[PDB]
């Protein structure tokens, strides 16, 4: 489907013809060129008012510093709340409060840990309540998990990814930023198994939490287009040294 | 013995060892580690102190290859962690003997195989686990849910309700401007296997060998949404 | 003999442990296109940005 | 530094702009490959060659202007992308940079009718040597 | 480039003639040759970047 678009010319008594053919290569090109700036750029600048709302509650102190202590109990059950807000407010935009009963519980001890899901919740023991693994959670901010950009990418049919390369007080550390799309993706996650209990049974929930497999199914009629953070799709490791 | 030529910028040496350990230990960012020879040069500079010694024999010991774990002798095995700290010059970053112990299984693989052309291979896996019972993850959901259950809210943390929200629009501009210069698709790329390596530094204990398939599911959601976007 | 067999076994990588990939490509061209309705959906505030 | 061409139009940027490479260049001009004294292709001269036979401040020699024209056929070769892209869309540079070879195909009905610096038109050197 | 020439020129003992033009060196540094398409793209990448 290389599609040589191909046309015609003439001048009216048809005294004598014009012909021109033309590649659509250059357009798609740029075409996806652009989407992907756009969207990335639309992304940034969700994630810059994420940020701009959190600096706007009065922190004493850095986000892990505050992480690292663990005598609050207002700081952090805080921030969470705001966190699920906002991801409830970018799946409801016109939607503002959860009615109350909202309920955070510190836990410390690794005879209290849970593999996987660090953030757990029981929808109504009587009313809401959640659960939060300060320690582990601390454990992510090894900087040493972070270092400079390798730049790798695959399969790439020559000029179409070299094209490119001819296409043009809180002033704190891009690494320091980076630090809280942890959160971000963490609390999303729990957001999805949270969201399915709001709307059914509690079996089910277990089953997602046994495996948040089933959710393919029941996660349809339910985004209608509200895209999600989960752009570079190619999440993935080696397989077939999986050895059963 | 002459280090002088034999020991010759002992930085040559400390650099990568270090390198080293911060990526078998704990975790760091990707990075194409392997010299076996630089894994000898962390022996020889390790043959210069006590500080070292003392490390060096218990890793050693790996050369008997069972996985026997030796009897902690309290006193200076935590003089130990403390020169382990200190010569892995990091802020305190709660150094602790579950990450020895995990380097200790790591190099429970390390010298044990000859596979001299490419091991590209995770061994997730550690015996050195306080057992091998190996129950299954569903005992563990009961035995947390109980003293979940049992536990009191630290706090009565709702009342009522707002949202917080700001329209300094020239103020974030500019952290926009500032922000900008950022690669974002690799300086996030980085919490991904955070997260990841996250799972296990949990389940440290009594672990479950499946994760893939739902990681896997974690990642077909992208599949999910645009089967949505087709209905 | 020895000096080529080590030059060899010095080469030999060892351990290496998980990874991801991410970067990813979308579609080409059957991916929903725009349509004109939407842009002057969008644009139709030209008629108030005025001046 | 590049392989092969010296020079490189970023066609538009923004805007267009080009590349040097004076570290080259100046590798070229170091010249010295040159002497005059030298001999020729010729054959069959008493049919081909032998009536051939009987026939006929900057004060500066000749040698600087010799070296000229490797600037000239370098700029050349240059002109050549520059005129096909600028005429053209840019992902036909993953054959022509890759190979130009058959671009001369796209230069059909392209050429004003008017030769360029191919005289000596048997430019080649030993090719089944390549022993690939 | 020179040294490498007489360890070229040594391999022949053979005396009628060699039209061979070994225009390549074995020797030059690296592990292996890569393509010349990642080069292009690599360079490129830091030459947008120059003012």
């Amino acid at each position: 489907k290389c599609n040589k678009v191909r046309t015609v010319t003439e001048i009216v008594n048809s005294d004598e013809k014009i012909q021109k053919t033309y590649e659509l290569a250059e357009f798609d090109l740029k075409n996806l060129s652009s989407l992907e700036s756009y969207e990335t750029l639309k992304i940034k600048l969700a994630l810059s008012k994420y940020m701009a709302m959190l600096s706007t509650l009065e922190m004493t102190q850095p986000l892990l510093e505050i992480f690292r202590n663990k005598a609050d109990t207002r700081q952090i059950a805080a921030v969470v709340f705001s966190t699920l807000a906002f991801i409830h407010n970018r799946f409801h935009p016109l939607v503002t409060n959860f009615t109350n009963k909202m309920e955070f519980v510190v836990t410390e001890t690794n005879d209290t840990s849970i593999p996987g899901e660090p953030i757990l919740f029981t929808e109504n023991e009587g009313v809401l309540l959640c659960s939060v693994d300060r320690p582990s959670i601390v454990k992510m901010l090894s900087r040493e998990f972070d270092t400079e950009a390798l730049v790798n990418f695959e399969n790439d049919n020559c000029n179409v990814r070299i094209a490119k390369t001819f296409g043009a007080d809180f002033s704190i550390t891009e690494v320091e930023a980076t630090q809280y799309l942890t959160l971000l993706l963490t609390v999303e996650h729990a957001y999805l198994h949270y969201y399915i209990f709001k709307n059914y049974g509690v079996f089910e929930y277990c089953k997602s939490l046994t495996d948040h497999s089933l959710f393919t199914n029941k996660l349809r009629s339910t985004m209608s287009t509200k895209t999600s953070n989960l752009l570079l799709s190619k999440f993935k490791f080696t397989i077939e040294d999986f050895d059963k | 013995a002459q280090p002088s030529e034999e020991l010759i910028n002992m930085r040559r040496y400390r650099n990568a060892a270090r390198k080293l350990i911060h990526h078998y230990s704990l975790n760091s960012t990707s990075s194409t580690e392997y010299k076996i020879s630089d894994v000898v040069m962390t022996m020889i500079f390790l043959l210069r102190s006590e500080k070292y010694h003392s490390l060096f024999k218990l890793l050693e010991t790996t050369f008997d290859d069972y996985t026997c774990r030796p009897q902690m002798t309290q006193v200076q095995t935590d003089t130990l962690l403390d020169a382990v700290r200190s010569l892995l010059e990091m802020p305190s970053t709660t150094i602790d003997l579950t990450t020895v112990d995990i380097m200790r299984s790591s190099f429970a693989r390390c010298f044990n195989s000859p596979i001299m052309r490419y091991a590209k291979i995770v061994l997730l896996q550690n015996v050195a686990l306080q057992r091998d019972k190996r129950t299954t993850l569903e005992e563990l959901l009961i035995e947390r849910g109980e003293k979940i259950q049992m536990l009191q809210p630290q706090q009565y943390i709702n009342s009522g309700t707002e949202i917080p929200f700001c329209d300094d629009a020239e103020f974030l501009n500019r952290l926009l401007k500032h922000i900008d210069p950022y690669p974002l698709s690799r300086m996030y790329y980085n919490a991904a296997n955070t997260m990841f390596y996250t799972t296990m530094e949990n389940y440290a204990v009594s672990n479950c060998k499946f994760n893939i398939e739902d990681y896997n599911n974690i990642f077909k959601v992208m599949e999910n949404i645009r089967k949505h976007s087709n209905k």
